[PDB]
């Protein structure tokens, strides 16, 4: 991006595609770092009852 | 003064040779989403000089099994013929104008095929000999159509002297007429400089042949030769088919436009390289002998007929 | 950005115009401000030589009606 | 004809190749200018035209180049 | 249009101090680009960020002139960056 | 569900118009020109390369990188020589021998990670109960001599002290996930 | 016949290949590929290593399709333990499995072109490949050689930003395939170099055990992903790109289609990934969570034993095949009751393909052989093992 | 400055700069480390920028990067290619498989390091040594090449 | 002479390079196809010769004979090519 319109137009044409819509270089669209803290889910078998291993 | 002129033609051309290499390593880069060499020097300007010095310093290796002359004659011949062919070129004024100028360029090019043959025999390793034999064949084949394409041109120019075309192309480029051959001159110029679409002479994936046993100084000289040629042949396209505007009062606008057209067509074979896969050895000869030679021989006859029945026989001299 | 390729091209170009301007002014200096005569055919060499004999030793010097 | 068609679309070089071979073998035969080539080149004066003695028995030869007699290239002019 | 790009170019060139500064950057960092100093570590390295540029090149470090004695004018190596500021440079943490 | 690639559904019979279009494709290299346009297009795109020393390719917190041994904030090295980091190392890289320190505490007399043997799996990071051995962020530790790559307890502990601040931040970010 | 060997250093030889060629002139009449230059002893080393500490080895057999390789060991060991991965993990393995087939195909299509002489396609896609590794590194910590897919379930949950970033890559990736699509699919020069080269007939392909795009390219309709659906390949919809004729072009076109079809599968996985746990909840098979091992005795005992000794999978033997990007990758794991395996025969799609080179490269030039190896997508790690 | 010592220090500085700026590497291409460099050659971390040749035949190669395990069947070859490289030549060992045996150290078919076969100048660590990590290693070779003082040693020899 | 001056500088420049380059640092591959090509090449190369004077011959007063001759030469060689194609020649 950050390309003068004319270069973009030349780009889009020479390529035959609207390459601007889907640029390869990433700009402020990528997930920000330090995404929020994760509280992951505990799966089955964590029941404190009727959880006999012999049955699983 | 003549020497001054000798220096003015060779030194600048050689420097241009060097920077073509840099330009080849940046235009190919940006096409492939990469900056190319910019860290050594400012914007990579010192990059060509840097590896030249690395190449000359590294030990030249003479294979145990190698001739020691057909080995050192080969790069000397390659650089000598290529730099020599810039001697008789109209820009617009030629350093040594020769009445049979285009025959000089055709003959001098033809001699370079030996360097490939001599280097391949000299190396005495299988990869080199196989590469040289196919290579000589490519180069020679692309000479037969290369020559006929010029003969068609000359017959519409009236003479073999490259200086005449500046007067032939005072109203229109010879591309408009004869475009069908330009294309065929351009493709043949791509073969004779062993550039990409036709780089089987020295395929890398195929036989990593011409410089297999050549490193350091010998590598460089051919190397230099190839790139100077890359320019020269492009420059011949820019005189024979794309005729730069000539004004007798100011001779440099001829050279200014010669500069512009040569750089763009030199840029084109750089652009061709990155854009196309390399042709097969027989696919390459299939093109010249089947696709192009019948087109060229017939269009050759059309260029002996166009003059006569259009009462346009060109003025000798 | 592509403009970085330009520095290299410029240096190539400057080095491809020098030759054409150089050869075409080291001629107009050595030949006395007049383009070096191109003697394609003998007649021209004759006329050229004739000129030499006509004045000095160099053909570029050119005598006129006042001689 | 049908092959001709495919030939026009497959192996479309030879077709063009031959076509030109012929068109160059025809235009010369039929053209309003073909004759000029042998004239325009004939006229171009390269070797000095040596003058003949005047026996005085020749009314065809012009006694002076600018005379109203002799050959003319007005055909070349306004060609 | 084109004038704009030339203009931003001037900004960049004139931005890194005087010509002295530009040459300092032009020749050792090989990039005349202006960003916002996000901090200067005790070693001397100066870190900058330009969120406008692509992810790859929005955060850069202009290394010091001398680190731990050694001259680092030209012999710049990555490890020069301090461990604290290493993750900021590699985008491990979005916080300076 | 299948899909034919390169299967011509039917035999389009040549029509002059079709033939011309094709012949033009062979004669004037039309598709070849199409390919040149694509590369010219990118020539105008911004290059994706990064100044390597000045800018660095992004690595998130789990990047394994270079081994380090951490210490408790107090200053007591975390490792208690349970030696299962040695047990689960796939390459046999970690060598640990231990003896009760004078304090009476359990500690490793010798902890040697052979980095040339190590394949940076990150299981040691996983296995440690006190999480004393961690995969540190640094990846730039190329060394002139092979011996430098072999690492004893003092190099790793020193590596741990140098990168502890970032290691702590990285473990802080990813521990909920583990 | 002028015997000439395609020595290892040559770039077209994938680093290690000594094809003894007999050149009947430039036409090559016989090839005797001498592999073994990268045999590392991968399957004799595994016998001395516990099931978890042998996972890493499976990321290095085919080194361009790491996770799909480690999904074959993970499925095998899981079968021998009669345990199944949790629902979220199975989607994550299918999500990572298709990122790997896009990654292998970008490898195979672009490096084939590098061999033929087209250089730009490699650079455009390789930038798209580091975008992808980042996804490996952000989920496992290793750009390649992750060790993420574990014998039971996967190792750690996806970071909280990965699925958005995989959408942004998949959203724009297809234009990138479209772009090399234009630059290397109709070039007369490519077609001539690739079309009608190394044709393999349908029955010959089955007999030579080709089992891959080489099987599908000649028209045989076989995908282990739809025929024998492993993991969740029963809940995702895709079209196998069967080619018609078998030339190296039809095989290229199939590889380009599978990249497109994988984007269709990746889309479904992001759209339908279930909330849940990433590893089976049996502490006996998958290691206990970091907080649990540091607060509950049953978990420390289970962590200590699993890391130090192992799963101790029940005695048995299984051959589990998954559709790895190259072809059918299968592990014949024979197991005694011990925590370390007894035998692990890695079937490499590639040992069979390289055998076919002599038959496929028949009546062909020195240059054709470079295309023939390129269209088998052979990585010598899998062949040499 | 004026001293035969100063002229001989400046001129190697020149000779060292040329070798440093243009290192044409030759990758054997063993195992997978070759991929982690094909990524260095690729656009995110271009090597050419630094003056590095993506593909160079042995006779025209300054640096050999051994990526991947050196089995006991490829050893006899590596040495040949190292021996056939032009004299000014340097080796960078990439991967725990090459600098040391790495996983596969104890195998019967793997040489435990390429240092046993070819003298090694920089050892780049990591199972897939990251691509920046190789780029740091190549840059470390450039720091080693700057320090070399061949002309100074000949003068005071 | 002017050419001689230029050329010897040209050789000197190349010999200088190779010399510094070497001084500063201080069995049966045969396919008739290949031979056949070389031959064809000269048959074509000779023809190129018989075709080279055509620029001077254009100005010949005859013209009719010129073209009649030139067209016959190009056509008979092309037929040579034609038979080369028809035969296994040119089919490598
Ligand atoms: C030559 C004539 C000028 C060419 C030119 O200005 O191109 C850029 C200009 C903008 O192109 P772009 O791709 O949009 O540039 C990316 C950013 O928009 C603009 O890039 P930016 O945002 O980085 O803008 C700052 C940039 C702005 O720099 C420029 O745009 C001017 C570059 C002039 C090069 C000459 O200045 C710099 O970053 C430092 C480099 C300056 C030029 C370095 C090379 C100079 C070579 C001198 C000898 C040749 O090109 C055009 O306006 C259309 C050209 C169409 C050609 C067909
Ligand atoms: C496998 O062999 C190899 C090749 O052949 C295919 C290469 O092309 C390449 C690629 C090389 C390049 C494109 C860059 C090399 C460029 C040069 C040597 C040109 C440098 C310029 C000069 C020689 C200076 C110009 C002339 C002078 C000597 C003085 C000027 C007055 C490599 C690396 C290689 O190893
Ligand atoms: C003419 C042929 C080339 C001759 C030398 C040309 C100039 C060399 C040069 O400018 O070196 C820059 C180089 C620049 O590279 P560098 O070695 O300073 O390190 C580069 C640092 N980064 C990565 C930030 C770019 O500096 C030197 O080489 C210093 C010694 C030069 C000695 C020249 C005189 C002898
Ligand atoms: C400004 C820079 C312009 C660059 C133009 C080329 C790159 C952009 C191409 C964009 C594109 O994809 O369209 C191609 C298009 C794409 O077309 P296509 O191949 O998809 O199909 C259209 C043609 N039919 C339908 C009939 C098959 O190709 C063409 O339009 C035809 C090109 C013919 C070229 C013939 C050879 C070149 C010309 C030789 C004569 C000399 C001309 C002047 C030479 C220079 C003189 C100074
Ligand atoms: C290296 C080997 C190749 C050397 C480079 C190739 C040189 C090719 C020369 C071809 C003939 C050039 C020519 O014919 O020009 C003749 C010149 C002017 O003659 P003309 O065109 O008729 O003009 C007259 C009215 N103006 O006036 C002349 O008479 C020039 C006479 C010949 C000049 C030759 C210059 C030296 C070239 C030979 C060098 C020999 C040493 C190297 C030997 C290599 C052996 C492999
Ligand atoms: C009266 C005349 C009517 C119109 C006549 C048109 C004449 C065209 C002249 C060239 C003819 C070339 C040709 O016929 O095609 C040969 C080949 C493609 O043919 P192919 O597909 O192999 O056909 C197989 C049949 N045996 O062609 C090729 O292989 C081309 C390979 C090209 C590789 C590089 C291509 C570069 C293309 C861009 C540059 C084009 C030149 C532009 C500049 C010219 C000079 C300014
Ligand atoms: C002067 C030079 C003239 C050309 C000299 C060389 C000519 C060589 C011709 C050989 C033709 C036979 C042949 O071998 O080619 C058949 C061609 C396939 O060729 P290919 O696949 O390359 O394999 C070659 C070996 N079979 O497959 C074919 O059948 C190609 C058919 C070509 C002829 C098609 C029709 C051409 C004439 C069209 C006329 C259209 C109207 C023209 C009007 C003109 C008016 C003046
Ligand atoms: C993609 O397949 C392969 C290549 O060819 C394109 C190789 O070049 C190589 C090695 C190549 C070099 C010289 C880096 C390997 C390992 C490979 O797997
Ligand atoms: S596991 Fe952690 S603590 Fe136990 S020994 Fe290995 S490092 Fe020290
Ligand atoms: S080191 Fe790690 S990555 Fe490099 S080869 Fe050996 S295993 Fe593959």
């Amino acid at each position: 991006a950050s390309a003068t319109r004319v270069i973009q137009k030349l780009r889009n044409w020479a390529s035959g595609q609207d390459l601007q819509a889907k640029l390869q270089l990433r700009y402020q669209e990528i997930a920000k770092r330090t995404q929020p803290p994760p509280k992951l889910p505990v799966g089955p078998s964590h029941k404190l009852s009727n959880n006999y291993y012999c049955t699983r | 003064m003549f020497f001054i002129n000798i220096l003015t033609l060779l030194v600048p051309i050689l420097i241009a040779m060097a920077f073509l290499t840099l330009v080849e390593r940046k235009i190919l880069g940006y096409m492939q989403l990469r900056k190319g060499p910019n860290i050594v020097g400012p914007y990579g300007i010192l990059q060509p000089f840097a590896d030249a010095m690395k190449l000359f310093m590294k030990e030249p290796m003479r294979p145990l099994t190698t001739s020691m002359s057909l080995f050192i004659i080969a790069p000397t011949l390659s650089l000598t013929l290529a730099l020599s062919l810039w001697v008789p070129l109209p820009m617009p004024h030629p350093l040594i104008n020769l009445n049979l100028g285009i025959l000089f360029i055709l003959a001098t090019s033809s001699l370079s095929v030996y360097s490939i043959l001599w280097s391949g025999w000299a190396s005495n390793s299988k990869y080199s000999l196989f590469g040289a034999l196919r290579a000589v064949a490519q180069t020679i084949s692309y000479e037969v159509t290369m020559a006929i394409i010029l003969l068609s041109v000359l017959l519409m120019n009236g003479s073999y002297s490259l200086q005449t075309l500046i007067t032939t192309q005072e109203h229109m480029w010879l591309l408009l007429p004869a475009w069908p051959m330009a294309m065929m001159w351009f493709i043949s110029t791509l073969a004779e400089t062993n550039r990409a679409p036709f780089d089987l002479t020295e395929g890398e994936s195929e036989l990593v042949g011409f410089n297999v046993e050549y490193a350091a100084g010998p590598f460089a000289l051919f190397f230099m030769a190839e790139y100077t040629n890359i320019i020269l042949m492009n420059a011949l396209t820019t005189i024979i088919f794309l005729g730069p505007l000539y004004y007798i009062n100011l001779p440099e606008l001829y050279s200014t436009n010669f500069m512009m057209e040569a750089l763009l067509l030199s840029s084109t074979f750089l652009w061709i390289r990155a854009s196309y896969p390399r042709f097969r050895y027989d696919q390459l000869m299939h093109l010249l002998w089947k696709n192009f030679l019948p087109l060229t021989l017939a269009l050759c006859m059309w260029h002996i007929s166009l003059p006569i029945f259009t009462a346009g026989v060109p003025p000798y001299m | 950005m592509w403009f970085e390729i330009l520095p290299g091209l410029a240096i190539m170009g400057v080095c491809l115009v020098i030759p054409g301007v150089s050869t075409a002014y080291i001629h107009k200096f050595t030949n006395g401000g007049k383009e070096k005569r191109v003697a394609r055919v003998q007649y021209q060499w004759y006329l050229m030589e004739r000129d030499r004999r006509i004045s000095g030793v160099n053909r570029y010097y050119v005598s006129k009606g006042l001689e | 004809s049908a092959f001709l068609k495919n030939a026009w679309a497959k192996e479309p070089v030879l077709v063009v190749s031959f076509s030109v071979w012929g068109l160059a073998i025809i235009m010369p035969m039929i053209s309003p200018y073909t004759k000029y080539a042998s004239m325009i080149n004939k006229a171009t004066p390269y070797n000095y035209p040596v003058p003949v003695r005047d026996d005085g028995n020749m009314p065809d030869v012009p006694s002076h180049p600018q005379d109203p007699l002799g050959p003319s290239l007005d055909w070349l002019k306004n060609l | 249009e084109l004038v704009e790009v030339l203009k931003r170019g001037v900004q960049q060139v004139t931005g890194h101090g005087g010509l002295r500064g530009l040459l300092r950057v032009f020749f050792r960092a090989n990039d005349i680009r202006i960003g916002t100093l996000v901090g200067e570590d005790k070693y001397g390295n100066k870190y900058y960020e330009d969120n406008k540029q692509f992810f790859g090149r929005h955060r850069w470090v202009i290394y010091t002139t001398e680190m731990n004695g050694k001259n680092t004018f030209w012999d710049v190596d990555g490890s020069m960056v301090p461990p604290e500021w290493h993750r900021w440079l590699h985008c491990m943490t979005d916080d300076p | 569900t299948y899909k034919y690639v390169n299967k011509k559904e039917q035999e389009s019979e040549v029509d002059m118009k079709s033939a011309t279009d094709n012949a033009a494709r062979i004669l004037m290299w039309t598709e070849l020109i199409r390919g040149l346009g694509m590369t010219l297009s990118y020539l105008f795109r911004e290059p994706a390369t990064i100044n390597y020393p000045f800018e660095k390719g992004p690595l998130s917190p789990r990047f394994r990188g270079e081994h380090a041994l951490r210490r408790y904030p107090s200053g007591e090295e975390r490792c208690i020589a349970c030696k299962l980091c040695e047990a689960i190392c796939p390459a046999q890289a970690i060598t640990i021998e231990a003896e009760p320190r004078a304090d009476g505490s359990r500690r490793t007399t010798r902890y040697d990670i052979d980095m040339t043997k190590c394949i940076y799996c990150g299981f040691c990071q996983e296995a440690c109960p006190v999480d004393a051995i961690v995969e540190g962020p640094n990846f730039e530790f190329s060394t002139e001599t092979h011996e430098e790559l072999l690492y004893n307890k003092e190099k790793l502990l020193n590596n741990g002290d140098k990168w502890e601040a970032e290691i702590a931040a990285n473990i802080q970010a990813d521990y909920l996930y583990r | 016949n002028m015997t000439l060997n395609f020595g290892p250093q040559h770039p077209a030889a994938h680093g290690v290949l000594r094809l003894v060629l007999e050149l009947s002139g430039e036409m090559v009449r016989k090839c005797d590929p001498h592999i073994g230059l990268l045999h590392r002893g991968t399957e004799k080393l595994i016998e001395y290593k516990t099931y978890l500490q042998a996972l890493p080895y499976f990321d290095r057999l085919d080194y361009v399709s790491m996770m799909c390789n480690e999904q074959a060991y993970s499925i095998a060991v899981e079968k021998l333990l009669n345990i199944q991965p949790p629902p979220r993990a199975q989607w994550i393995r299918v999500l990572f499995g298709e990122i790997t087939r896009i990654l292998n195909h970008i490898m195979a299509v672009t490096t084939h072109a590098l061999d033929i002489g087209a250089m730009t396609p490699f650079f455009w896609m390789f930038e798209e490949r580091e975008k992808m590794f980042e996804f490996y590194e952000r989920v496992s910590g290793a750009r390649m050689h992750a060790a993420y897919i574990r014998p039971g379930g996967v190792h750690q949950d996806l970071p909280l930003g990965l699925l958005d970033d995989i959408y942004e890559f998949s959203k724009n990736f297809s234009l990138r395939i479209d772009e090399v699509e234009e630059m290397l699919t109709n070039n007369r020069i490519w077609r001539n170099r690739t079309v009608d080269i190394g044709v393999v007939t349908a029955e010959d392909a089955l007999n030579y055990g080709f089992s891959g795009v080489m099987l599908r390219g000649s028209g045989i309709q076989w995908d282990l992903r739809k025929t024998q659906p492993y993991d969740v390949y029963d809940q995702v919809e895709f079209d196998v790109p069967i080619g018609s004729r078998g030339d190296c072009y039809d095989r290229y076109l199939c590889r380009v289609e599978e990249m497109r079809q994988s984007l269709r599968i990746i889309e479904q996985c992001l759209n339908k990934m279930p909330p849940g746990e990433i590893k089976v909840d049996d502490a006996k098979v998958s290691p206990p969570k970091r907080a649990e091992m540091k607060t509950s005795m049953e978990s420390l005992i289970h962590h200590f034993k699993l890391y130090t000794e192992g799963y101790q999978v029940p005695p048995g033997a299984t051959y589990t095949a998954i559709e790895a990007p190259k072809g059918e990758f299968g592990v014949y794991l024979v197991s005694d009751g011990s925590s370390r395996p007894y035998r692990c025969k890695i079937k490499a799609p590639g040992f069979a393909h390289l055998a076919g080179l002599d038959k496929m490269s028949k009546g062909h030039m020195l240059a054709d052989v470079v295309a023939i190896i390129g269209t088998q997508d052979i990585v010598f790690g899998e062949i040499d093992r | 400055r004026s001293r035969a010592e100063y002229v001989v220090t400046k001129l190697d500085d020149l000779i060292n700069w040329a070798r440093r700026s243009s290192l044409w590497p030759m990758t054997f291409g063993l195992a997978c480390c070759a991929v982690e460099m094909m990524h260095m050659a690729a656009p995110r971390y271009d090597m050419d920028r630094f003056g590095v040749v993506f593909r160079a035949s042995p006779r025209q190669a300054d640096v050999m990067i051994v990526a991947g395990t050196l089995t006991n069947k490829m050893a006899p070859a590596l040495r040949k290619v190292y021996d056939q490289m032009p004299e000014p030549r340097y080796v960078v060992s990439m991967g725990s498989c090459a600098n040391g045996g790495g996983y596969y150290h104890y195998s019967y078919s793997v040489v435990r390091g390429c240092d046993r076969i070819v003298p090694v100048d920089i050892y780049v660590p990591g199972c897939p040594p990251t691509a920046e990590a190789l780029l740091y290693g190549i840059l470390q070779l450039q720091r080693k090449i700057k320090r070399e003082q061949k002309l100074k040693i000949w003068y005071r020899r | 002479m002017n050419l001689y001056t230029v050329i010897f500088i040209n050789i000197l420049l190349s010999l200088t390079l190779i010399l510094v380059a070497f001084w500063l640092p201080q069995r049966l591959p045969f396919s008739m196809k290949f031979f056949l090509v070389a031959i064809t090449f000269l048959l074509f190369d000779l023809e190129i010769a018989l075709l080279l004077p055509l620029p001077w011959a254009i100005q010949t007063i005859k013209t009719s004979t010129m073209m009649i001759m030139a067209f016959i030469l190009v056509t008979i060689l092309s037929l040579g090519l034609a038979y080369e194609w028809t035969q296994k020649g040119l089919e490598w």
